[PDB]
């Protein structure tokens, strides 16, 4: 007779990092870092956002004679601007406190 | 304690494919063996198959052995189904069920069963 | 996996006497391929049984069982309405399972 | 349309793991943001076969 | 021990024999459910750790405010550094810890084996025994679980 | 080794004895002495690393300076989350090698036992011995201290 | 080095309780055993009691044996004293003493010693 | 293994012999070189997590925002604190663990030897065998090296 | 893959001394051997003498054994050189070499060398 | 180190057929105290072989060499025009190591 003592060896490829050992493929592993994205912006936890697409923050709150259609909806659950927003405030001037007024009106609901 | 749920109650037409999840309260990284069991309207319960622990290693009944698919998502303690080609004789209630350990071996938790018919 | 006989399922008992459960199984199995598990209609069913000696978590002293290969049997200490139910037995040798075809239990 | 748990500039995650490392600004329930590129534990044993 | 598997499954840790009732892979399903408790609990101990409840929008600063965007700015850099370094730390730690800690269980089965199978068997050396005495599954299974024999067997002895 | 003991005090690891000459716990000094040191300037480290020299009185903000309170309430919560962090991280961690610390000792003790206590006594797992040879206190000691006079004593072979 | 400190020289009415603390210069998380002694003025010494490192062990002469108790707060490496029932005899010194070790074997440090009378 | 050695040289870990074929001292490279790959990733992988690239000019602020340096003190000193903990901590468990790397590896390497080392050579303990049968540096070396030829000898058996 | 590189070619007066440091592309921690190498003008190479390691042991050939030391900052994963006494006859080129281990064995990586010559 | 001897260097050939070099130690060596390094006029020299019978990464199978002691000595399987140049024979006994004259290989 005769009885041997081993350990399970699949044919996985997972490459994992130790103190000093790099590329040791191991049996199992668990992913805890996340990269993908559905690359889409939409809705939230049931509320759907507020789009105020050409018009700023400064432009939506005075109310710019374009963009007329932020006025109708009053209720959202975060707000997403264009990177370059082209209808701010129409008529030239300063906005005092323009971003002390952000942080004020970004926990608004 | 933990708590076994499963999906809601499902309908689907002669030949199609049903899918049904099953979740544990608390779902964090869990490695407890899964299966599933039918128990026709009437009639006793009838073993389909599990998972075991980290190995994700499938078996399957004679019966069909190329109609039902099982996999589980450990990391949230979540179980699947992937039958497929139900047929008049499949209107039963599908449960649920771990083991404590790895393996396969005897059942000792449920969840509430799911019951799903098959009809026009 | 493999086949397991049953005897006739009528089984007519009153309560508060010795009752027994009839399950046998086509070849000899390991001991510790046997369970037990208690389902009342429009309920799941509930373990009993592991083992086919040791009782369950939460289970009263009115149960027991024993039986090696293929005489396996149970038997029912005291009976009591709420413990009355249709019990089925479950075979796994290895990486595998079955269940019975389940006992007509009844009250005369 | 969707029914993301998170939202993101880059789109919406999706999932429930601990990290992530799309982009470090999020909304809601979300993941820590992580710079490491790629990170994993180990559950079993280191592969050698023969 | 000096070398893995491929052919076994459904155990990280397991036996083997070629006695002549029948030579096949099996698992010490107790010794690969207690390692696994190991794994679970530590895992989850990561993630608890890891709290992620917190507010991170991004603010502005107008032109004049230059102070405010650096100061804020190394704010929001200096987190990220130090919880960046801190995920791989305590990742990259964990995982020696596992590495061994499968070794010592193994290493460990393989003296509990040597301690209930007495000098009746000769070691070999590569992770193996010989036995003097002729054994059948009844015996074989004895010595994977925790009941042997001993006394009965005193063969070239 | 395998189960604790009750009886046994003022000491960590200690022996036992069942000679006529009288029975009785007893307990290793230097052994239990030298994880005490470990254990001292263990917990002292950590003492000393986590310093609590600093100001951390609270500050206000008018109604206008809402960027102010946001900003100066994150660097304060994010401190807190990394200390605590920090804090169990190293608490956790360093449980885990003591635990496997006094296993060593023990181990090691045990160990140097065996090659003081050569093959005369019979080693019978439990982490015991059965000697081959009757011994009085002087013999019992001198296994339990760094003296042994093997040579003397040859019965049974 | 090390210091030990006792505190400071304190007189009791006859019947009553004294407490000595005994403390050790720069007094971290320490685990050495430590004892008591009585110096009567023009007599010898005479050992009280001791701790016996982390385990907590308290042994105590036979003369007393249950009007001194010895509870030793490691975390900040002091030794306390309750001392009950004082009598006219009992008007010495009192001094503290360390081992080296966690058991209560021979000492070789000594605090600077606390004197203590009764009387009315 | 009790008690280091100064005369060896070109290896942490090597062998001695006495035979009349030669008296000098020996290192394992298979051994010795190991090791060296642990520690060279080891320390590398310290610097690489350790980042340095950032701005740390400071800067000042008038007698009305002493909220502004206040805040921003704080910020300076609470990454230093953390900085330092962080620098701390790792060096510091990072030592332990090289320490008990090298005992393992030589433990290890003395295991190997008494496995391919048989019976047939008496161990004395102190980290030294004396051999039953003489043997000249043919082979000295085998023992040295991963070839032996145990079935040849079997003097005093 | 790593690279070796060598500092630029230089001339030396007669009866001064010339340094040549060796460098490691991503010269991070290591300890690999080095040595070094003469190749003189139409003749074949002659060893010189290397570095063992972390250990730093320092061998060299008995035709010179007090002109040349080799030190290597195993940080930087640099090797310099303090060649002394030139003459006519070492007008040659001197090579940078690895061995792969700390030890001084074979060399299989090459630097691309650097051309040292002696004049007025 | 250890003086080595070498026949002369005057070896002429043609490609594409068997070719041998010629280097002899003086005394006997260890079996992995050998190597050969390929050099050509105006480059820096390059790995061959270690230990006399392992081929370098990166070689193909027209390298072969073989000799225990004294009789160290090598041979070429098919000559190439590329492969043609002046090959250098080391030695290192231990913490030590020596190099060869240079063989005066040649094309007729
Ligand atoms: C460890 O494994 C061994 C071998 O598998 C187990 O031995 C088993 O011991 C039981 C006794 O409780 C045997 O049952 C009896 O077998 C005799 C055979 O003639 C039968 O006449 C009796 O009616 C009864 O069934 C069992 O046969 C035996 N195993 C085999 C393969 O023969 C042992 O129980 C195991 N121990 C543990 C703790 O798992
Ligand atoms: C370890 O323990 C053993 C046993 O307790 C110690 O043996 C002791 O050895 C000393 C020798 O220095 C003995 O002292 C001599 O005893 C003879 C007995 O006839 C007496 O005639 C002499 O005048 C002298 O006192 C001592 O008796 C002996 N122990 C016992 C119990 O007899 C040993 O010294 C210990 N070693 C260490 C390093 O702790
Ligand atoms: C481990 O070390 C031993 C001892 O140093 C090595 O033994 C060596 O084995 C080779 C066989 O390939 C011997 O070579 C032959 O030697 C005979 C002696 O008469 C000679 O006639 C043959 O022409 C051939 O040269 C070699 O002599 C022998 N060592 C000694 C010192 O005699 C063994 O090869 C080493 N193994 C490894 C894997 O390093
Ligand atoms: C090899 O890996 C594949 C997936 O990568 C898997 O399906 C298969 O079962 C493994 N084993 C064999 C023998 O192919
Ligand atoms: C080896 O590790 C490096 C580390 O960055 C990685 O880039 C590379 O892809 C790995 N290669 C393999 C074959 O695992
Ligand atoms: C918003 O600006 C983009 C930029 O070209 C333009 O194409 C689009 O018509 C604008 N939409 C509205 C509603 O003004
Ligand atoms: C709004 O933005 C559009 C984009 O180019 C521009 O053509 C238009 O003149 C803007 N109108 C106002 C009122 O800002
Ligand atoms: C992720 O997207 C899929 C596809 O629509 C959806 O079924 C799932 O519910 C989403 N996950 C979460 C957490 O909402």
């Amino acid at each position: 007779d005769t009885i041997c003592i081993g350990y399970h060896a699949n044919n996985s490829t997972d490459t994992v990092d130790t103190v000093c050992e790099k590329n040791v493929t191991v049996t199992h592993s668990v992913n805890l870092l996340e990269d993908s994205h559905n690359g889409k912006l939409c809705l939230l936890k049931g509320i759907a956002p507020l789009q105020l697409g050409n018009c700023s923050v400064a432009g939506w709150i005075l109310g710019n004679p374009e963009c007329e259609l932020l006025i109708s909806k009053e209720s959202w659950s975060y707000i997403v601007e264009t990177p370059n927003p082209e209808n701010g405030t129409c008529y030239p001037g300063y906005f005092a406190d323009y971003e002390e007024l952000r942080e004020q009106l970004s926990s608004v609901s | 304690q933990v708590q076994l749920v499963q999906s809601g109650a499902e309908v689907k037409k002669p030949g199609s494919s049903v899918k049904v999840s099953c979740k544990a309260s608390g779902g964090t990284f869990s490695s407890y063996g899964i299966s599933w069991v039918r128990q026709a309207p009437g009639q006793g319960l009838e073993w389909m198959g599990g998972i075991i622990g980290m190995f994700g290693t499938t078996n399957y009944a004679q019966k069909f052995q190329g109609r039902v698919t099982i996999t589980a998502d450990e990391f949230t303690s979540t179980a699947y189904m992937e039958l497929s080609s139900l047929r008049s004789e499949d209107t039963a209630v599908y449960y649920c069920a771990r083991g404590g350990s790895y393996y396969v071996d005897y059942f000792h938790h449920w969840g509430q069963g799911t019951l799903v018919t098959v009809s026009s | 996996e493999i086949v397991l006989t049953q005897s006739p399922g009528t089984l007519s008992l009153f309560s508060g006497e010795r009752a027994t459960l009839s399950c046998r199984a086509s070849q000899s199995v390991s001991s510790s391929s046997l369970a037990w598990y208690q389902q009342k209609h429009g309920q799941g069913p509930r373990l009993i049984m592991y083992g086919a000696s040791s009782r369950a978590t939460g289970i009263p002293d009115r149960f027991s069982g024993s039986g090696f290969g293929t005489d396996f049997t149970i038997t029912i200490s005291r009976l009591e309405p709420e413990d009355f139910a249709v019990y089925y037995c479950q075979q796994y040798g290895s990486s595998s399972g079955t269940f019975g075809q389940g006992t007509k239990l009844e009250m005369k | 349309e969707c029914d993301a748990k998170c939202q993101t500039p880059q789109g919406a995650i999706n999932s429930s793991l601990p990290f992530q490392n799309v982009h470090p600004v999020t909304i809601g329930e979300c993941p820590k943001y992580v710079r490491s590129a790629k990170l994993r534990m180990v559950t079993g044993l280191r592969n050698i076969p023969s | 021990i000096e070398g893995g598997w491929t052919g076994m499954v459904d155990g990280w840790y397991g036996y083997h024999h070629q006695n002549e009732q029948g030579s096949g892979y099996a698992a010490d399903q107790k010794s690969t459910q207690n390692a696994i408790n190991c794994i679970t609990n530590k895992v989850n101990s990561v993630i608890e750790k890891m709290n992620t409840q917190f507010t991170a929008v991004g603010k502005e600063f107008n032109k004049l405010e230059r102070r405010m965007e650096n100061l804020n700015k190394k704010v929001d850099d200096g987190f990220l550094d130090i919880w960046t370094y801190n995920a791989e730390l305590l990742v990259l730690l964990e995982n020696e810890r596992t590495l061994d800690f499968h070794d010592s269980n193994v290493k460990n089965l393989y003296e509990k084996v040597k301690s209930q199978l007495k000098n009746n068997a000769k070691e070999i050396g590569n992770g193996c025994f010989e036995f003097y005495h002729k054994c059948n599954n009844e015996c074989m299974e004895s010595v994977k679980n925790g009941t042997y024999d001993y006394p009965k067997y005193s063969e070239e002895s």
